């Protein structure tokens, strides 16, 4: 996943996370702007190993942590899928929870037949009891590093995402916050890029001098 | 090339498929490297690259670097211009005091002899007469500095008798801001032949690595003289800017009316092949 | 609104020719003036004169005719550039 | 930004009509596209590009020939409207 | 200044509170200005600034430019306050001919002996004591083309008496190879010490740009016919490869086991200092 | 308006434009936290000039200026009740709309009336004709500068708005481009609150001490 | 692009270049036949950062290296492609190959006009002239270390490969020529996976042994 | 079986001239040499054959005037 701007003399790779600086404000506001306009806009380009551009819809850009809903109609369905395969996946579960959604069945059962109405039923199945628990993400009370780290975690849910990048993200966290960051990064395999105006000392980052020089920078 | 790049803005140079790439933050411009002859850094705010430089040596393309005051700092000098030099090196060491005196002496009588058609073109009978009869007194070894009364006079009659050169008037900052950039392009074509630059045709006492390249220089000076004197009264941007304009005018050869560069490449040819073959013939620049 | 039109068609006729001179002094007299050849433009009042403008010029436009309309802002009226058929100095940076 | 264009020239010597052919394929062949004779426009990405193909443009204006440019928004270069064709005797017929 | 800071690596290169930022991808140092002395970019990846620049105008060192094949290419010329180099080649040009002679002919009979002597450690007596007999027969003007003789017999002793200097193979290729190595790093040394490498040491053949380098890189070419004869069953590739190891390994010095660097820059210090005192002391190097 | 949280000594008021640095991440970020759970907590507190808690509606805070739709159903709608109240204002220009909607409505009527299928209409309004049309405010902004400049002007032209919150959105100005929007703040009398991590040079901003002190700045 | 069988704890990431030792003969055999049945068999995984199980045609399987074809429709129209490609980022040879064709297509325009039919054409265009002159790539004389370089070369072109893989073929490589070959794939970024019985010394691999004990291993 | 006996003949009476062919020679000689550097350029290893002068015509599609306006035409 290598992204180039005229600026680099190189397209630069973006393996798990990647911390990029930019110390120049304008070229830093003209590359955010063609981060939001990358559909219309030819001059910021990403593309993977095949070379092949990637879509505005496979990018997800994403700025304010707190504003962003993580609850969307397919994260909270692959989620309920995740679930429904981790009480599949114990045997015994499985079957604690078939007995008693069957006892349930028996019993609205007998009240339909005690009806006078003729009345079918299907089944009583583990997707529909969580669709009825109604199990969701909560960012109500989720600091904003719970909340960033929540993303993370349903970035492998998304499908459709490519790379996700946070603009001016890493001033709100520590450093330790964003050590665990970069750690818990390298575990998901995501490609997350990060793009700050001052540079985050004690991480490794690519830093843009105002002489539009870019290197690498271990603190 | 026929192109002279002047870059006073902050931005970063590159080298990208035989093209002269020129990044900004507010825009990008590429330039085709053969059609540039000279490139001149006026800020130091300006990067560049290694790749580039060499590059640019391989296209014997003069760089000029300024300081912060603008006024050009350092210049470039490729080591192997030609294979031709290694072999013109034996023969500058087997150059003859009596060809160089020879060769010198014509110089400076074209560079008095341009001096009296300046002041013949300015309307100055008096001025131009003795400048004409100092051309026509001139001598081997310089016995009577003609040349230097010459200049005495011809400054002191242009700019007045309370005019000197050892002023530090804008006017004297601009003649050796153009001597500086006409010995800068003289030096550059001195390379392209190939032989030392510190080794003079006048006095071997005196060791300067421009020494020649002024010496070759000596008949250019009244062209800037004209517009220092025609400009003087404008702020030293304006004449600079007029100094700069001198690249895009042209100017009449004997053979016919050329460009600036081309003249100094075939008048500095003539030379050193006038040189190597002992007084052949002598290339005449009149204005 | 700013109405740029381009006008063409087969001169090779004489009938041709008369119907491009006779379109030509129609848009003269609608106000319309020719920067070049083929080249015209307009200024209307305001979206109703230029809809019965567009209406009048799909009613004179000429046997074979063909019109190009575009809308521009007087912004974009002054950047028109327009170039009739190498520079020995070159300068990136002020321009003193 | 969008790019209008218009061109025009002498076309009566052969050489003229020659250099018409050429400038039209170089036209093509940057991503002009024609719209109708001397009607052309092309899609600019950004300013940059736009001077870039104004120089080149001028560096590629056969002699006697030229060009109007113009710039036009998207939107507005969307609202082009191209039109392709009161007289009191009518004759449906021989014109006499 | 007194250390000579060359950059081999890609890195950029700043300019702050007359503190000299060198940046790289593995660390950051800062070097005072007035610590430096000479400067010189051995690669083309390396990026500069124009204030570093001037600020080296001030600081009158020398910056040095290198090409891809590591060869200077062009050095920085000031237009005033000239570096001591420029001053220092007057005296190549005065070099005599009996000193020339001189250091020519031991550098011939260094490489010799160092032939004869790789001859031994092959365990080929007749060879060995042959090109020590023509070792021990030099003399000077080179009337018996001892050098001359003693190649057939070095190359006919280590690759077969079927191979030759003129059939093209990958033998030769690597010898031109492994010639090209050192004559790059001898050739950057000479840059270094400031003499022009086109006049020669040789007063026959004026015809190679290098003629200077690759008349002191001659000591230590049989290090390379080594390591060509080891290898020659390899292909070219690999006998690159094998050469391009040279660099990393550490040679033994007559006063120490040192790198080819230090030891090409000891040996060509002492051979420049040597020419400008008329022999002093010749630098001497045995495998 | 003043803001006051248990941190500060005294409620610090903010008029016009101000600029609020923290020095301290986690009361930074604990900050922001309070701004978005400002409805569900009750540690942040804001008093206007008359002494009374705003609820969060009034409340505007704008992280992502990018982001921010200019174009919303509920400011869609205040624009097109404004436009309808202000073609309210004039009753001959709204008599000669009738008019027109009049004669548009009798062609399509006849027309209708033309085919062979039988069709019923009810009428056409001045809001479904400002619908029609598409009326919104302007979407292009080519620069952040100026997206926040339509920010101001969408904020202060909704009245239920009381203050305008901004969260690191300096970084991306430049000194000169802060200027600006201090003037045009200034000129536009609306209150606007920045958050900050690092101070900014030049320019007059309270700086929280990471010992939880505030002191001006310039 | 992490990939997990039964035998391991937890599957394994692969990432660039990819050294797998198996020391079990039967485990080897085993994974090698659960390779080429893989659509097949469910006990072997491949799975992306998505978690979505790759399909077989998505994955690239290589045994003998001299067998495969190199030359494909796709891959030498893809490359011919590139080859337009480079030829267009340089404007002065664009112009001069447009120049050589005019003169062409003027010669053959005079000879059209000679007939007596009446003949029309459309150009002669740069794609046209690339696939007149038949590039290729030429396997025949390559040795088999240049193969498997031009396999790892033309696998960027390949669109619909995911993961290459190479059963067995470290044996004929030196271990400089291993070194060039990972060192190649760290640059292209490709995801490339060998299987080896025996245990290559000197580079980085994982190892699996007789007991089933996946570890890493330096040399 | 039209195109081939065409394209025949257009290639006879190229062959007629020995200097315009040998024009055509040169200019697909350089093009050959182009388009051989810029293969050498890459990085992947390239095999190329030749050009001749009926895989130019065939190139530029050399076809008889397709253009009927009526079953007259
Ligand atoms: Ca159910
Ligand atoms: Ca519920
Ligand atoms: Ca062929
Ligand atoms: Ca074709």
């Amino acid at each position: 996943m290598k992204i180039n701007f005229s600026l680099l003399d190189e397209p630069m790779e973006v393996n798990l996370g990647t911390v990029l600086v930019i110390e120049d404000v304008s070229v830093f506001a003209q590359l955010v702007k063609e981060f939001y306009q990358y559909d219309e806009q030819s001059n910021l380009t990403i593309f993977d190993s095949k070379i092949r551009s990637i879509r505005s819809s496979e990018l997800l850009l994403i700025t304010d942590i707190l504003g962003y809903d993580i609850n969307t109609s397919q994260v909270l369905k692959l989620l309920h899928t995740d679930i429904v395969s981790q009480l599949n996946d114990k045997p015994e579960v499985r079957s604690e929870i078939d007995s008693l959604v069957s006892l349930i069945t028996d019993i609205i059962m007998a009240e339909c037949i005690e009806n006078e109405l003729d009345i079918e039923y299907d089944e009583i199945t583990l997707l529909e009891l969580i669709k009825a628990l109604g199990v969701r993400i909560e960012t109500k009370s989720c600091t904003v590093f719970e909340k960033i780290f929540e993303i993370l975690q349903i970035f492998k849910y998304l499908v459709k995402k490519r790379i996700l990048v946070f603009v001016n993200s890493l001033s709100y966290f520590s450093k330790d916050e964003i050590y665990q960051i970069l750690e818990y990064t390298k575990l998901s395999q995501a490609d997350v890029l990060f793009l700050e105006p001052r540079q985050i000392e004690g991480i490794q980052q690519f830093i843009l001098d105002k002489d539009y020089i870019l290197m690498p920078y271990n603190n | 090339g026929w192109r002279t790049v002047v870059v006073n803005i902050h931005s970063k140079l590159s080298y990208k498929n035989n093209h002269l790439i020129f990044r900004n933050s507010y825009k990008t411009e590429m330039i085709h490297l053969s059609e540039i002859d000279i490139l001149l850094l006026e800020t130091t705010d300006i990067v560049l690259t290694t790749m580039l430089v060499k590059r640019l040596v391989d296209e014997n393309i003069l760089v000029i670097f300024c300081d912060d005051k603008r006024l050009p700092t350092a210049f470039l000098t490729p080591y192997y211009a030609r294979h031709d030099s290694s072999l013109q090196i034996a023969r500058q060491i087997a150059w003859k005091e009596n060809v160089k005196c020879e060769v010198w002496t014509a110089i400076i009588a074209q560079k008095i002899l341009n001096q009296s058609y300046y002041l013949g073109e300015c309307s100055f009978f008096e001025k131009s007469q003795s400048i004409m009869e100092l051309y026509h007194g001139l001598e081997r070894f310089d016995p009577s500095n003609r040349e230097g009364h010459s200049a005495r006079i011809y400054f002191n009659t242009l700019f007045g008798n309370d005019f000197t050169r050892e002023s530090d008037n804008d006017i004297n900052a601009a003649l050796d801001y153009g001597y500086t950039l006409l010995l800068s392009m003289f030096a550059r074509e001195v390379v392209v032949c190939g032989c030392m630059t510190q080794i003079g045709l006048k006095h071997a006492n005196q060791f300067n690595q421009f020494n020649l390249a002024s010496d070759i220089m000596e008949p250019f000076r009244p062209i800037i003289d004209r517009i220092v004197y025609q400009n003087r009264h404008n702020n030293f941007v304006k004449i600079k800017k007029e100094l700069f304009s001198i690249f895009s005018e042209t100017y009449l050869y004997n053979g016919k009316e050329m460009y600036l560069s081309n003249i100094v490449s075939d008048y500095t040819k003539k030379v050193i092949k006038a040189l190597n073959q002992l007084g052949e013939e002598i290339p005449e620049f009149r204005i | 609104m700013r109405m740029i039109l381009m006008f063409d068609m087969p001169t090779d006729t004489a009938e041709e020719r008369k119907a491009y001179r006779k379109f030509r002094k129609f848009l003269l007299s609608e106000g319309f003036i020719m920067h070049q050849f083929s080249v015209y433009s307009k200024l209307l009042l305001n979206h109703t004169a230029n809809t019965a403008m567009v209406g009048r010029l799909k009613a004179n436009n000429p046997k074979k005719g063909n019109i190009t309309i575009l809308t521009v802002t007087e912004k974009q009226f002054a950047r028109m550039i327009y170039l009739y058929g190498e520079e020995r100095l070159v300068f990136l940076g002020d321009n003193y």
